[PDB]
């Protein structure tokens, strides 16, 4: 066989204590889940220095809080804005993951808070900025740096899916690099609880699995798909399927083909060859030994588990580091943070 | 080239989500 007696019991062992792992964590995030943090901070707390990024219905923001001097990333959503384009149950469910989960790639959720006009989310703030730009920048990544990386996206997921979550937002512009040169995951807006399956047509078009494609239900195999789709484009600089338009992606993506790179390894090829796979009885990640196919693939056996979700192993790459450096981050115009005198969407926003 | 094609994709830049 391919293990001796020894390896094979390390392995087994290694295994078990993953599960025991997983239910404990269950079990705690399960008690944030049913009674959910509320109310942690205010607004005066807070300097506001400058926006990281903006969208349809809020922005993020660099703020320093005033008494610590600590420097945090500040999501502002405006209620009214919120209820305008159908994003309430969105916006609840995100700060609901987001209090409840815990885990090291995942970006943590400091304060939360609401006034008359808006929903505040006070999260780490994380100064290496996107991997997207880093990514384009460098134009690709070694095989051992994507690798790296891929496997704190396979550790994230087994623990969300433990969760019976779904994530369905992966892409280099949702994943931020921390000044150890470890990722984190920050956007739970397409995220759902799901043990089953689930029907809605969400994602970025290069990312979609065929399924959602196909307006099929799916379930959890969608995030093993797109990690395919972020290690390619991770090791090659672009990703598998691309086009001018979205309809030609997705033909692509239906196809069941795709096409490498010269220098990627016989392995990188075999693992994406099975978590690109079309067919789900066949998908890496939705088969019998579940997360475990992904794990003890050939292209993973270097990659220490353990080592890599206690921090300890050396990372590839470190962001320059110039606290409250905006650096990595791109430019935006600011624009004001008015509060009204009377309270708006109260109802809708009780629970937040 | 593989390469050229992506460029000539327009979609470099961040992606939106649908
Ligand atoms: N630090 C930090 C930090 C930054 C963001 C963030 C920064 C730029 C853009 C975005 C959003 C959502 N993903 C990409 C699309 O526009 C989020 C979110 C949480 C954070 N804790």
């Amino acid at each position: 066989g391919h293990m001796g007696n020894a390896a094979a019991a390390k392995k087994g062992s290694e295994q078990e204590s993953v599960k025991e792992f997983l239910a404990k964590a269950k079990e705690e995030f399960l008690k944030k889940w049913e009674s959910p943090s509320q109310n942690t901070a205010q607004l005066d707390h807070f300097d506001r220095i400058k926006t990281l990024g903006t969208g349809s219905f809020g922005r993020v923001m660099l703020v320093k809080h005033k008494e610590t001097g600590n420097h945090y990333a500040m999501k502002i959503l405006d209620k009214q804005k919120v209820v305008k384009l159908k994003q309430i149950e969105h916006t609840l469910n995100e700060k609901r993951i987001l209090q409840a989960v815990n885990f090291p790639f995942l970006v943590k959720l400091e304060f939360s808070f609401k006034d008359n006009s808006n929903l505040y989310m006070v999260m780490e703030y994380v100064p290496g900025g996107e991997m997207f730009s880093h990514l384009r920048r460098i134009g690709r990544f070694s095989e051992p740096h994507a690798r790296f990386y891929a496997a704190q996206i396979v550790l994230t997921f087994e623990y969300l899916h433990s969760l019976d979550l779904i994530y369905r937002d992966l892409k280099p512009e949702n994943l931020l690099i921390d000044q150890q040169g470890y990722i984190q995951v920050t956007d739970f807006g397409f995220a759902k609880r799901v043990k089953g399956r689930t029907w809605t047509l969400c994602g970025t078009p290069e990312y979609l699995a065929p399924e959602i494609i196909l307006s099929k239900g799916y379930n959890k195999a969608v995030d093993w798909w797109a990690l395919g789709v972020l290690i390619y484009e991770m090791a090659a600089g672009y990703p598998p399927f691309f086009a001018d338009q979205p309809i030609q992606i997705y033909e692509k993506i239906v196809s069941g083909k795709v096409r490498f790179p010269s220098h990627f390894s016989s392995d990188l090829k075999d693992l994406l060859r099975n978590l690109l796979q079309v067919d789900l009885t066949k998908r890496f990640g939705n088969l019998k030994n579940g997360v475990n196919d992904i794990k003890n693939h050939k292209w993973f056996a270097t990659t220490d588990w353990i080592a890599i979700y206690q921090r300890k192993v050396e990372a590839p790459f470190i962001p320059k580091f110039k606290p409250g450096d905006t650096s990595n981050f791109d430019d935006y115009e600011e624009e004001e943070i008015r509060v009204s005198i009377n309270e708006k969407c109260g109802k809708e926003f009780t629970e937040f | 080239t593989t390469y050229a094609d992506f460029i000539a994709s327009g979609r470099t830049g961040r992606r939106n989500a649908i």
